[PDB]
């Protein structure tokens, strides 16, 4: 068939009972279970890299606001309404930008490493809510709720010298649960194909023994 | 070196997730450590194999060779300049090469099927890892002509999938090489990368698989007994046996029949073991075999049968086959009941000189041609008696029809079987002519017979 | 609050743990030394019987085994149109009851399979009894919690693989060709309904690494047609795998979905179309005679 | 080699007549719906139509190209699928157990010949 | 004949080679001799000249540069645009001023492009920095320019985008290829006749 055309013509001591067959099918299954394990933490370990580095890399600081603007320019959000329904709305941007304690100076505020993706050139925005009115207001609510923040708490901030160089997060984008599952359940994967082949080997052995017991 | 081949392929993946080139400090980089250490220990393995070498030039020429002048060097010129290009690293997945090699070594390897598939899978797995990262190196290196301003950002594992993709014929398009030498290396791989794919996948899945279905061994039930049975096991055969075995005239035995055959059985004939489910198991094996006689728990069957070819080519070859198979049954066992079918009569005379062979037991040759003549010349006796005395052993239920023919009367005739039973005390001092005109109508049965042991139609004085 | 893990570690837990009690008894069996025909075979008999067609009451069970599992199928085709986690009430979801049922019968046919069994264990690592272990255990717990997950329901295709089995058991199946024609269109169609559920989980779920958000909405249909379309190596691209997992599955997929199809289709379609063009008999004609001619025709 | 020659020159043919179709349009569309693809480009979409893989990156866009590509498809598959395969096992055919034993002096070496299974 | 020993496997694959390093840089220099030969013609149709700037302004109209921040993160900010018009050596007429051919093609309609460093108000000052320094050299020294009456009818650039060295590792790394696959068999056939002298010898 579609591997070529027609193939170009044709290129091509047992005194265990029954017990053995589900014995060796149980050592095959532990032996598989051992094998999925490690390959699957070789693989969630090669997909977890990039993202634990740029997490490892961001360090913990203390930062104040220095300003909160609005640079006039606005923006499109998308709002939605079941099925696929979409269409877009205006927001104003807000700029914030923050003491930091690695390089001692300017850098502009992004709520989180989504927000400093989605929107670069802005420091903040709005779940779209259908309206430009209530994207304005929400704006205006948060921008008052930061203007207003000058010095009453040096708040705990996230910076990267080396890939957000003037670019600073409000929160880590890194779950450390959701790293933990992916590690921890192949691990057990692993362990329980070991004991699998263990208690085999064990029962198989044993079997032996009772069996010249007699 | 076959754990080391690995760990080099593990450390370019994990490289393979940097940028190209970078300035790295060795003594403060505990992966630059480590492949220092591995490429060491493939100089020094390099080295044993050069010393080793016959021919020195065929050595230098031997493709493992080139894997490590292509592979160890630059490690070398890393760790010496604090800097790491991922170049040629890719090279690393060709040591893969090498693994059926020093299995066969390691006295692991020995079957030809299990060393085909060793070899095929580590050429698969290091031409299409190799070929991946070569492609992920002129991908993200763009063409000189274009100032390496076309370069396309893919990454190592996007390249593998892409060239899985591009083996299989799929083509998504998803992903794709942009660059002219990337598309000039897709297009000498696909005339490759095709006929590898087209070739070694299908080979691959036959080799494996391969997995007996009728293997392990029957499990002897207590309380129970079970008969072996074994020679010329086929759809009818098994068919016709199980028939007379298990049909719903005799009384209710719950003997089991183990079927040992040396050749696997045909969809019909595996549809038929299903129909008979509860009472019928079959085991592939040899009746030459002890191990195989072992398994089908010969030493504790109540009898074996040995099915004869009636129909053979050559009635001498398979009366020496049948004589082989008793002789390894009463080898294995000597007090095991046999029951089989004899072609000739002087083949029946050979094998009735057996040690073993015990006709008083119940071993019982049941030679067919003498039978056949014996009961033609019954017929110059009394005509139709062949007839009559065949009908007596099929098993055969009441068939009634509303039409008024021969075949009624006949059927109603043939529906009788020869038994045989104790009788009652109530019957003990009385003559046999008596005791067969009071049982014929009034319990409604005819005694031909009774065991001076075996009488046939006893006189009035007994 | 999501409950997915609910669902998948009821089936985990059902699995190993049969499967070490089962080694824990055998171990302990003979570690009794150390300190050191009946009614069980009766009722195996028994079930033995009911689980093959040899009664009238085991063809009946074969029968609602064969309704029941393409009952349970169209069940999880109706769910695949729904969100892939949701909050719905047992006592007013007629589908959710009559899963409940279903299940309810599949435990029961389960449960006589088992006493049936020669080796128990045997028995446990075979694959109808896996697809019972990652199927019914989840139903019950999506009963009692008034909550359903699409999580693995999809392995309920593979219950069609026994269809042939039960077919001749029932004393339908008896030629060889026949016999294999539906053994291969069981395996076929079981295997790409499967493989699209599984396909089809990944994608709607996304890479735990990018935090589920490169997620893409795909139906159920149309992963069974993008697996089509991958399997015969058309590969339009119109619909394709996104995330690293079901990239990765495609991977995998594409070794042993091409070699099924290649061998599967051709062999499939040469079964079909044996019929004999030359048959059927003469009609005679009132007032002409006619002339039968045979031996060596050439 | 009459294989190579057939495939090569084929292939390239072939490679040329799509690109002059392509880069001249469909007269009935007044010449205007011309793509700008070049030689080497078709030649690199022949190999990928050929070989079946239907990258979609680079295809024909005119009536009159798709009418090649149409009757292409029936003639250039069936010579990729006959051809390939056949080349390869036509290269390669090296005797692996060729040369000659290198006597070592000091030591002693025994021929053995015959029934060797 | 046949009286060299296992040598001549390890001469007969040095022949292979030596060979096939002759095919490779053959067919190479062929390759790279077709994918520079556009390039180069582009190149060399283009003539130097001396040039002096008529004018230097801006159009009013803004253009999209993007800027980048790590991973895959851009975003867009405008520049303003200029336009500088210049005399030329071969049609002696007006032309516009394009720094090199990138520029020239990603922008055909303006004259500089300020390396996008987020936000507006840099790019603005970036260009007012490049145009003042372009506005007040009127004739105070007739700069270099690259011109093409044949491709770039009314454009001209500042400098040449063809880099002659790499060029030159283009076309000479396959020549050194070829060479050495010569010297290969050379050698080779040398080493394997000498034996047949040192043997005939004894
Ligand atoms: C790369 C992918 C290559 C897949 C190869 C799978 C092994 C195939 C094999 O025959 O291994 C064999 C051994 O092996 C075992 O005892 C453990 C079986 C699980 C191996 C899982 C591999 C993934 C599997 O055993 P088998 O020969 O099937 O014997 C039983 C019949
Ligand atoms: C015989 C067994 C053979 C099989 C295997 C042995 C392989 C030996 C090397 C293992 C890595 C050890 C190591 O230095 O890890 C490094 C992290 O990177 C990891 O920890 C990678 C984890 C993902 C899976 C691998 C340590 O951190 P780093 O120094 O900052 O990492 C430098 C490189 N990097 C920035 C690209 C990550
Ligand atoms: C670590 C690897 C251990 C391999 C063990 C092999 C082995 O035991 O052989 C067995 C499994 O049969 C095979 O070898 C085939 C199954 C696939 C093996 C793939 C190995 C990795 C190949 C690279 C893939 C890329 C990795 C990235 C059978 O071998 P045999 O010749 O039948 O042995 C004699 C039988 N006896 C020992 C029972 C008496
Ligand atoms: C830059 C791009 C570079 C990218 C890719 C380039 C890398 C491609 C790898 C090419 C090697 C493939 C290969 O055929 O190896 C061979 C090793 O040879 C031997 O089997 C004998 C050696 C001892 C094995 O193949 P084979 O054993 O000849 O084939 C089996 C069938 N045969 C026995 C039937 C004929
Ligand atoms: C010992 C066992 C060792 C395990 C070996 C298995 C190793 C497999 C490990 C795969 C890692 C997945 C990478 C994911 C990733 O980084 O995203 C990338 C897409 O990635 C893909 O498109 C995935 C494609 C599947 C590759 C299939 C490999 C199978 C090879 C089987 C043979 C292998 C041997 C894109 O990344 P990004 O976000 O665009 O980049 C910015 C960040
Ligand atoms: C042995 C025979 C085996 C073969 C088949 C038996 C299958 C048994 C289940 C049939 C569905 C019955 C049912 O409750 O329907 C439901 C509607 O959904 C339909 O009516 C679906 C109609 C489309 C075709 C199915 C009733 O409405 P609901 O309660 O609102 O639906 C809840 C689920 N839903 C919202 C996802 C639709
Ligand atoms: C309900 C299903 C009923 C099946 C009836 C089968 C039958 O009668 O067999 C006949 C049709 O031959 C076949 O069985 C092959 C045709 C395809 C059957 C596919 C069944 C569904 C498979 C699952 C697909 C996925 C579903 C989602 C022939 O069988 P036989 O062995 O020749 O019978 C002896 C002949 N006699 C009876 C005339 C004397
Ligand atoms: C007993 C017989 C039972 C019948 C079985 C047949 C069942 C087939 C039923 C198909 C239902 C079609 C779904 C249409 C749909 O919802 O649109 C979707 C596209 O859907 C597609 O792309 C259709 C792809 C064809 C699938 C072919 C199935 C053949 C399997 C044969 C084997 C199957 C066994 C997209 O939907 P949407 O609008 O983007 O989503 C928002 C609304
Ligand atoms: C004696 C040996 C002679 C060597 C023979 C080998 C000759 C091969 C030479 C290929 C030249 C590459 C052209 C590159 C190019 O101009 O870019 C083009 C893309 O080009 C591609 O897409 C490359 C496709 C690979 C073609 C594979 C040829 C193999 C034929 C093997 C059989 C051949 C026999 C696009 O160009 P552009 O920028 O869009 O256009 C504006 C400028
Ligand atoms: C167009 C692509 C076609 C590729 C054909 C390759 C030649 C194949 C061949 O058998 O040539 C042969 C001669 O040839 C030599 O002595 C030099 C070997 C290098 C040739 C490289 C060709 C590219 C190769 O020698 P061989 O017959 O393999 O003899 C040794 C075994
Ligand atoms: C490692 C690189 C840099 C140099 C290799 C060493 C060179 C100079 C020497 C050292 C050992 C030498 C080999 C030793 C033994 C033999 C066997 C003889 O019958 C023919 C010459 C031959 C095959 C020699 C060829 C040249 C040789 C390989
Ligand atoms: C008898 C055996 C086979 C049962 C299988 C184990 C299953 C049923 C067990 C394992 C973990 C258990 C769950 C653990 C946590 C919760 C959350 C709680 O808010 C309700 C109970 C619930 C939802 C349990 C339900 C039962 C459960 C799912
Ligand atoms: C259902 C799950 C959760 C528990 C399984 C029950 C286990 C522990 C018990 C119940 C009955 C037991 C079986 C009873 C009879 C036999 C036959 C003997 O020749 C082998 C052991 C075997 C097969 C026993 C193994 C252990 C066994 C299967
Ligand atoms: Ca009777
Ligand atoms: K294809
Ligand atoms: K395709
Ligand atoms: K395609
Ligand atoms: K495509
Ligand atoms: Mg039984």
């Amino acid at each position: 068939f579609i591997w070529t055309s027609g193939r170009t013509s044709s290129s091509y001591r047992k005194t265990v009972t029954a017990l053995k067959a589900g014995e060796d099918k149980s050592i095959r299954l532990g032996l598989f279970l051992i094998i999925s394990g490690v390959v699957s933490l070789f693989i969630f370990g090669f997909c977890w890299l990039s993202p634990a580095l740029q997490d490892l890399q961001a360090t913990e600081a203390n930062c104040t606001v220095l300003s909160v603007q609005q640079i006039g320019e606005v923006f499109e959000c998308t709002f939605t309404c079941g099925a696929d329904c979409r269409g877009t709305s205006q927001y104003p941007c807000v700029q914030v930008y923050v003491n930091n304690s690695e390089s001692n100076s300017r850098a502009l505020l992004h709520s989180d490493e989504h927000q400093l993706l989605t929107n670069p050139k802005c420091s903040y925005i709005p779940p779209c809510k259908r309206e430009n009115q209530k994207n304005l207001e929400s704006v205006m609510n948060w921008q008052q709720y930061w203007k207003d923040e000058i010095g009453s708490q040096p708040f705990t901030c996230y910076f990267n010298q080396h890939q957000r160089p003037d670019d600073v997060l409000l929160h880590r984008t890194h779950d450390e649960i959701v790293l933990l599952h992916c590690f921890l359940w192949p691990l057990v994967t692993f362990v329980v194909g070991v004991l699998i082949v263990v208690l085999t080997i064990c029962a198989k052995s044993l079997a032996v023994k009772a069996e010249a017991m007699k | 070196v076959f754990a080391l081949s690995i760990g080099a392929l593990v450390i370019y993946f994990i490289d393979s997730s940097n940028p190209i080139e970078s300035c790295q400090n060795f003594y403060k980089d505990f992966t630059l450590q480590i492949d220092m250490a591995f490429n060491v220990f493939f100089l020094l393995y390099f080295g044993l194999r050069f010393i080793a070498a016959n021919d020195k030039l065929w050595f230098w020429l031997e493709v493992n060779s080139v894997v490590d002048f292509f592979t160890v060097p630059p490690v070398f010129v890393s760790v010496y300049l604090n800097r790491s290009w991922l170049g040629l690293r890719f090279l690393r997945a060709l040591r893969l090469i090498q693994f059926s090699e020093i299995l066969q070594f390691l006295n692991i390897l020995k079957t030809s099927n299990s060393i085909k598939l060793v070899n095929l899978l580590s050429i698969f797995i290091s031409t299409w890892l190799t070929a991946a990262g070569f492609i992920h190196l002129v991908e993200n290196s763009g063409d000189p002509w274009e100032n390496f301003q076309n370069n396309q950002a893919l990454t190592y594992w996007e390249c593998v999938y892409l060239l899985m993709v591009t083996m299989s014929t799929v083509g998504y398009g998803d992903v794709y090489a942009k660059t002219t030498l990337g598309r000039l290396f897709m297009v000498f791989f696909i005339l490759g990368g095709l006929a590898m794919f087209a070739s070694y996948v299908p080979e691959i899945i036959e080799l494996i698989g391969n997995r007996k279905k009728y293997g392990g061994s029957y499990s002897a039930v207590s309380g129970r007994k079970h008969i072996v049975v074994c020679g010329h096991i086929t759809l009818e055969s098994v068919s016709n046996f199980l028939k007379d075995f298990l049909h719903k005239d005799r009384d209710d035995v719950n003997v089991e029949i183990v079927f040992l055959h040396n050749i696997s059985p045909n969809l019909e004939l595996e549809a038929l073991f299903k129909r008979h489910f509860t009472q019928v198991e079959f085991y592939q094996g040899s009746v030459l075999n002890p191990h195989d006689l072992a398994r089908v728990k010969i030493e504790s069957a109540d009898a074996c049968l040995i099915l004869a070819n009636k129909y053979c080519a050559d009635p001498d070859a398979e009366d020496a086959s049948n004589i082989m198979r008793v002789i390894s049954i009463k080898n294995y066992h000597p007090k095991i009941r046999i029951i089989t079918q004899m072609l000739q009569y002087h083949n029946k005379a050979h094998l009735l000189n057996i040690p073993s062979w015990n006709w008083k037991e119940g071993d019982d040759a049941i030679c067919l041609a003498e039978l056949k003549l014996g009961f033609i010349a019954q017929s110059c006796l009394a005509q139709g008696l062949s007839t009559m005395l065949a009908n007596l052993f099929s098993m055969r239920s009441f068939i009634k029809i509303e039409e008024d023919t021969w075949q009624k009367y006949y059927l109603e005739g043939v529906s009788n079987e020869m038994y045989t039973e104790y009788l009652s005390s109530a019957f003990v001092g009385l003559s046999f002519p008596t005791v067969c005109e009071l049982c014929f109508v009034k319990l409604k049965l005819l005694m031909i017979a009774i065991e001076s042991r075996i009488l046939i139609n006893p006189g009035n004085h007994l | 609050q999501r409950m997915w893990w609910a669902f998948l570690a009821s089936s985990m837990v059902t699995f190993f743990g049969g499967l070490f009690i089962i080694l824990l008894w055998r171990t302990l069996k003979y570690l009794w030394t150390v300190c050191c025909v009946g009614w069980m075979t009766s009722v195996k008999d028994w079930a033995g019987v009911m689980i093959s067609a040899q009664t009238l009451t085991g063809r009946v069970l074969v029968v609602l085994v064969f309704a029941l599992s393409i009952g349970a199928l169209v069940i999880y085709f109706i769910d695949s149109s729904n969100p892939i986690e949701s909050c719905q009430n047992f006592y007013k979801d007629f589908t959710l009851q009559i899963d409940m049922a279903f299940n309810v019968f599949f435990l029961l046919y389960f449960g006589l399979r088992f006493i049936a069994a020669n080796d128990k264990l045997w028995f446990w690592l075979e694959v109808n009894s896996v697809v019972d272990f990652f199927t019914v255990p989840p139903v019950f717990v999506s009963v009692y919690l008034n909550r359903s997950w699409l999580g693995l329901r999809f392995l309920r295709a593979l219950r069609l693989i026994q269809f042939s089995e039960i077919l001749q058991f029932l004393n339908i199946l008896k030629t060889s060709n026949s016999i294999k024609l539906v053994n291969l269109l069981s395996i076929f169609i079981s295997t790409w309904l499967t493989a699209a559920g599984f396909i089809h989980l990944v994608e709607n779920s996304g890479d735990p690494w990018e935090n589920f958000q490169n997620n893409q909405a795909l139906t159920y249909w149309e992963c069974v047609y993008l697996l089509m379309v991958t399997m015969s190596t058309v590969g339009y691209g119109d619909v394709y795998a996104k995330t690293t997992l079901g990239r990765l599955f495609m991977v995998f997929f594409i070794l042993g979905g091409l070699a099924m199809f290649a061998s599967y289709v051709p062999e499939i379609i040469e079964l079909i179309g044996n019929r004999k063009k030359y048959g059927g008999s003469y009609s005679a004609v009132s007032g002409r005679k006619h002339i039968v001619v045979c031996g060596h025709i050439t």
